């Protein structure tokens, strides 16, 4: 349904990106003489890991979870770019603008907190 | 007077007071307890169970 802000406003959805019915499992035909774009690109991230510094001795770091700390706030959304159709046939994005970056600080078990540029720029 | 080395005689007829002194003794030891554990976990590094375990620090 068409939802509006005051229907969203301060519920957390504003970050999310929107979802497809659990039916919608199809194809969309790609006319190779035709041009395309991504009119609205959305990211949402539901996990942040984090490799720990291996030390001296390593042996092999793991990616460890990681706390976010920062809210509802991480999510990239409103990107668009071109969508090319290359010769061999694949197809390729080619982001113009859009929100394509989020600050984001997880924190590591220990109370580190990381920092990062979450984002997608070019 | 009372020397020095025998002023907690004072309790030995009077169990109420022996008790608190009890309490007393009791609450130091559970803060002691309490702080030191404060202090070992403000000093310890828990990034190397291998080559610096607890017992090294
Ligand atoms: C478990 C500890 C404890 C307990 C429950 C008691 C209990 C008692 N004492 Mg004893 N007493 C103790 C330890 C204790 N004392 C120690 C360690 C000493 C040697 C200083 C004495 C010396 C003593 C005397 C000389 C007298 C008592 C008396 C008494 C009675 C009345 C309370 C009083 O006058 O306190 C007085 C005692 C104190 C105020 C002790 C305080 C010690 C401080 C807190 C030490 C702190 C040092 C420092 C700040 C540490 C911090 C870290 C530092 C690096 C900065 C009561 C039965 C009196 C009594 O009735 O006797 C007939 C009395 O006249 N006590
Ligand atoms: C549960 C243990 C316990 C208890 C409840 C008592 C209780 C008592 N003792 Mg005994 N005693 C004990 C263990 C104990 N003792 C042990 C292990 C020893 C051998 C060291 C003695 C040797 C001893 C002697 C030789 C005498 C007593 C006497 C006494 C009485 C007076 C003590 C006094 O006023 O202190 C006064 C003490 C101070 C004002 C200051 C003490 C400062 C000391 C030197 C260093 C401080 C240590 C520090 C505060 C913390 C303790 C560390 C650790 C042990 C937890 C009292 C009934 C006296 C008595 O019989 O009177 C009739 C007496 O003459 N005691
Ligand atoms: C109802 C029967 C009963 C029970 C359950 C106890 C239990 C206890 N007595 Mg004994 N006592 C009894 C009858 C009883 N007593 C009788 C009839 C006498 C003759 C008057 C004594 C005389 C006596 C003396 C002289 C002393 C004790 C002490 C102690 C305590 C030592 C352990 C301690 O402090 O752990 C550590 C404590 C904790 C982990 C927390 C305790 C919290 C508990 C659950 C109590 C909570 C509130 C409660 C209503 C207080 C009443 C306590 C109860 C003893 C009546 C322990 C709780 C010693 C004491 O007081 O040590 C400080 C002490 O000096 N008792
Ligand atoms: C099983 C363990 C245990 C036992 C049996 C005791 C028994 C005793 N403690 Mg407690 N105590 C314990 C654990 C224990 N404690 C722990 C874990 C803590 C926390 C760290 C405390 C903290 C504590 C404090 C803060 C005090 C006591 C006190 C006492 C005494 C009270 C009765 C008295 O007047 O003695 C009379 C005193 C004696 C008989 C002296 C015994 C001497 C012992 C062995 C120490 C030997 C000299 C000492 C090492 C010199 C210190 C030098 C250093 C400062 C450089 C008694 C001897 C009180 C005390 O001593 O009152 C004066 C007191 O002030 N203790
Ligand atoms: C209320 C309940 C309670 C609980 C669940 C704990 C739990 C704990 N305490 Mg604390 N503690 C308490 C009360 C409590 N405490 C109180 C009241 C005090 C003040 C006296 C303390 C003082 C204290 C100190 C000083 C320390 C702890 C520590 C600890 C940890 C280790 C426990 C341990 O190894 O015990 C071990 C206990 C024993 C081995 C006791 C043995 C009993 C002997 C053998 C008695 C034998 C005689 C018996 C009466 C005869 C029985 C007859 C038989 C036929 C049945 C654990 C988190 C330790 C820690 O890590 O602290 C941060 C530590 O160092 N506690
Ligand atoms: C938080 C921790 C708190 C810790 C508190 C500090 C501990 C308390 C103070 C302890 C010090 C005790 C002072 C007692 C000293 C003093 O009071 O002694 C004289 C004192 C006299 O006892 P009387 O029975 O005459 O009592 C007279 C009363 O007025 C004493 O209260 O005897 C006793 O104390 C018995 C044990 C004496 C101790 C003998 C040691 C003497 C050593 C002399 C030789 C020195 C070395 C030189 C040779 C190289």
């Amino acid at each position: 349904q068409t939802l509006t802000y005051d229907d969203i406003v301060g519920t957390g959805l504003a970050n999310k990106c929107p979802t497809l019915d659990d039916t919608a499992r199809g194809a969309y035909p790609i006319d190779s003489s035709q041009t395309y774009r991504i009119a609205r690109l959305c990211l949402q991230p539901t996990t942040f890991l984090v490799k720990e510094e291996p030390k001296n001795k390593r042996q092999e770091a793991e990616f460890v979870p990681t706390k976010l700390v920062t809210r509802e706030t991480t999510s990239l959304d409103q990107i668009q770019g071109e969508l090319k159709v290359n010769s061999d046939g694949s197809l390729t994005f080619v982001e113009e603008d859009g929100i394509d970056f989020q600050p984001v600080t997880v924190q590591m078990a220990g109370g580190e907190r990381i920092p990062l540029l979450f984002t997608v720029k070019n | 007077g009372l020397p020095w080395y025998r002023v907690h005689t004072v309790l030995i007829n009077d169990p109420g007071r022996l008790i608190a002194a009890h309490l007393m003794h009791t609450a130091l030891v559970a803060g002691w307890a309490g702080s030191m554990a404060l202090y070992e976990l403000a000093t310890f590094d828990p990034s190397d169970p291998v080559l610096n375990p607890m017992w090294r620090q």
